[PDB]
């Protein structure tokens, strides 16, 4: 009979790679935070405690 | 100066969602409510009731 041949193979193509995934992490920056505890106090005096 | 401001959030009854609001689309300008208990109404620009 005819004998079976092998097959010539998968040409492979060398080089290099980089892979991305999607991005989930947030951007991140500096701040500066400018305010003022305003703090309003009122106070009743008793005969021996307040 | 502002010496305080007590800000609540009092519910609608159901005789005023439903008359009211559901009703004719309107709100009444007084929050009568039970609060701490204790009756507390509270009239939107100390007038009458709108």
């Amino acid at each position: 009979r005819r004998c079976p041949t092998r097959p010539e193979g998968q040409n492979y193509t060398e080089g290099i790679a980089v892979v991305f995934k999607e991005n989930i992490a947030p951007y991140k920056f500096k701040a500066t935070m400018y305010y003022k505890d305003v703090t309003v106090s009122q106070v009743w005096f008793g005969h021996r405690y307040s | 100066q502002f010496m305080g401001i007590f800000e609540d959030r009092a519910p609608v009854p159901f005789e005023e969602v439903i008359d009211k609001i559901n009703a004719k689309g309107v709100c009444r300008s007084t929050a009568k409510y039970v609060r701490n208990n204790m009756e507390t109404t509270a009239f939107h620009r100390d007038d009458h009731e709108t």
